[PDB]
């Protein structure tokens, strides 16, 4: 009678190519509005555009307490986030097979910070909490809008009555607000001076064996007017990112133009695609094709990529079947608007007796944006990084009533908040690093995002 | 059997995990914080693994502690920060290299003795240390067994104990034979 295993009623709407951006238009004034999109990114893994709203129960972690809230009930639990997530999605007796078109069927969908990391390691607490907005930030969907660029298709889910959200969507109307101004300069939480000073620390626990590599970032700040939808229309067709994604939060604005996937759960499949190596694109097109060639040859960045790929191997193996984790592709460099990423490929299968939720938990947060070994990078992080990064080098994706998960590193992530923008940009330091050429890699990452907002 | 890995709050410690698991083993994590040399007792493991690490031997929980009681009455691997704490445990010494190696590979000479057995020579072998175990300083109690091409130490074998430490990580994706390097350990 209750538990419902059967495929969510679907109605095939009019297929445009702008149909996740048109929709959302309508839904992005709204808390707990929520935009997962591929940035029409020609890339291996930009297929979907996912659209919710409206949801049935929300989860808000701050510290050691999530609130749950459903219509006319509010919970409050010290318990382990992501198990407490792992029971509501239960509790919803939504228990759809999977379906390689809808990769979300409803499920839980939003924002793990990067300081839930917290609830999962004992970290020391020096840098400075100066942004309010959850650690987690989910609601509990029952319905979603996918965009498929494969197969030139949008389809309206729902496991209630399909047409009576489709009705609800064509009533929403996009009434649009100001258009999105910067109203000051942007200013780092670092002098050159400060960022030297942090990085020579680094290299002196890199040679006393603390820590082989440390992700050290600095964070721009200014104030901003108008409406951050507009940002993001702006910022989603500059940056054709594959991870990106806009959520509505009741505290501020998530903006997420992230080119890097963290992990995927596609029926007990596991991959996670860590980006590590970085070189400016140059607009002369035959050097601009050499500049690809250096990154994928460079001893440096392969040493670099090599231990997260190490790493990756380590966090997926906490939970992997055995003998179930591989590693088929090394060093791929993928080009983007700013910059060529160098990117590896691990894979792993999940196990019967666990979930999706127990993969994020033994690997949260990305050892891609810490280091290694990541509990000593994250101290490190936090004695040296002024500032906690919350949202920023989190995770967003989501969870699917069917077992499935995707999940991004929220690097070129912009907190819209109190009329405040935040932006950080971060890279790998390790024993051959730079001073001075590390510095100038946080700028190369975010330039183009910081000065398309400036005008 | 079942092989007790302690875990360094490592993040390359589930790699031996898997391999272990892969070749057939039943593996136990646990935290050099989580468990007393009593726990040890009642769970009655075959082997015991000493992860690699962040820091020194000195920063390794109970590590020392588990190679003095356990030495020469089960069977010990040690691993990077492992092979350095049984170094220290039997009065050597850790020192800087004079090279940090941190996700480089290196071709190693051996001897073919201990986890060696069967493995070609030389072997490219995968590093993430700063640290060495000061050649000068090392116990009579232990052979070298493996060697950088600058004639750092890569691996120690007790004379006497079935108790082994290596200085690089077998269990990295570029490391040469290292299923068949642990298999050495785990079917002895
Ligand atoms: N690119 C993903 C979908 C996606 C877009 N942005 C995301 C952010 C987080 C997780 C997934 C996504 C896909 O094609 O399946
Ligand atoms: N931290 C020690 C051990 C590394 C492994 O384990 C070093 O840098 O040598
Ligand atoms: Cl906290
Ligand atoms: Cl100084
Ligand atoms: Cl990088
Ligand atoms: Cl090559
Ligand atoms: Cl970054
Ligand atoms: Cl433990
Ligand atoms: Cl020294
Ligand atoms: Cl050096
Ligand atoms: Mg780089």
């Amino acid at each position: 009678g209750h538990m419902k295993t059967l495929s969510p009623a679907v109605i095939t709407l009019l297929w445009r190519q702008d149909a996740a951006e048109f929709y959302f238009s309508r839904l992005s004034h709204l808390p707990w509005a929520m935009l997962l999109h591929s940035g029409y990114a020609d890339h291996p893994y930009s297929r979907f555009d996912i659209v919710v709203a409206e949801p049935i129960c929300t989860l808000t972690t701050f510290g050691k307490e999530t609130v749950v809230s459903e219509s006319e009930k509010r919970t409050t639990t010290t318990d382990d986030p992501l198990q407490v997530l792992q029971q509501v999605l239960d509790r919803a007796d939504i228990r759809p097979t999977h379906n390689e078109d809808l990769p979300f069927q409803g499920g839980a969908l939003g924002l793990f910070g990067y300081d839930l990391g917290r609830r999962f390691e004992s970290l020391p607490e020096i840098a400075e909490q100066d942004i309010v907005l959850p650690d987690m930030a989910v609601g509990i969907y029952d319905w979603a809008l996918i965009v498929d660029h494969q197969r030139h298709t949008v389809s309206l889910l729902s496991h209630n009555d399909v047409n009576a959200r489709r009705a609800w969507l064509e009533s929403q109307q996009f009434s649009p607000q100001e258009d999105f101004t910067l109203t000051s300069d942007w200013q780092s939480n670092m002098t050159r001076e400060q960022y030297g000073e942090k990085f020579r620390q680094v290299q002196e626990y890199l040679h006393s064996g603390d820590c082989y590599q440390v992700n050290l970032a600095q964070r721009f700040h200014a104030t901003y007017s108008g409406d951050e939808w507009q940002a993001f229309l702006q910022l989603n067709q500059a940056n054709r990112a594959p991870f990106s994604a806009f959520l509505r939060l009741e505290q501020g604005a998530i903006l997420s133009l992230s080119p890097e996937r963290f992990i995927l759960c596609d029926n007990s499949e596991i991959q996670t695609r860590p980006i590590k190596g970085t070189l400016p694109r140059l607009p002369d097109p035959q050097e601009d094709s050499k500049q690809a060639v250096k990154l994928a040859n460079s001893a440096k960045d392969r040493a670099e990529n090599l231990m997260i790929v190490d790493l990756m191997r380590n966090d997926i193996g906490r939970v992997a079947v055995a003998g179930s984790v591989k590693v088929p592709e090394l060093f791929v460099v993928e080009p983007f608007p700013a910059v060529h990423h160098l990117v590896s490929t691990i894979t792993a299968q999940l196990p019967e007796q666990l979930h999706a939720s127990d993969l994020l938990r033994a690997a949260f947060p990305g050892g891609s944006i810490t280091g290694a070994p990541k509990v000593r990078a994250m101290e490190i992080i936090d004695e040296l990084e002024p500032q906690r990064r919350n949202a920023w080098c989190g995770s967003i994706g989501y969870l699917s009533f069917c077992g499935n998960m995707d999940t991004s590193i929220t690097i070129r992530t912009l907190t819209a908040i109190n009329g405040q923008i935040f932006c950080s940009a971060g890279g790998g330091i390790v024993a051959d690093s730079q001073e001075e050429a590390e510095y100038q890699e946080t700028f190369d990452k975010v330039n183009r995002i910081l000065k398309q907002l400036e005008k | 059997g079942m092989i007790l890995l302690i875990d360094n709050y490592d993040s390359f410690t589930w790699n031996l995990y898997q391999y272990f698991c892969e070749l057939g083993a039943d593996v136990l994590v646990k935290r050099n914080d989580a468990l007393t040399l009593a726990d040890i007792d009642a769970l009655k493991p075959q082997k015991i693994v000493i992860s690699p690490g962040p820091c020194t031997p000195d920063e390794a929980g109970i590590s020392l502690d588990v190679i003095r009681h356990y030495a020469g009455r089960l069977p010990i691997l040690g691993v990077c920060l492992g092979h350095q704490a049984m170094a220290q445990a039997f009065g050597g010494k850790v020192v800087r290299a004079a090279k940090v190696m941190h996700g480089k590979t290196s071709p190693i000479t051996h001897n073919g003795e201990g986890v060696f057995r069967g493995l070609a020579n030389p072997l490219t072998v995968t590093r993430y240390h700063s640290l060495v175990v000061e050649p000068d300083s090392l116990p009579a109690c232990f052979d070298v067994t493996a060697w950088s091409e600058t004639r750092e130490i890569m691996g120690i074998r007790h004379r006497q104990w079935d108790l082994e430490g290596v200085q690089f990580h077998p269990e990295s994706i570029l490391s040469e034979q290292g299923h068949q390097l642990l298999a050495n350990f785990l079917h002895r």
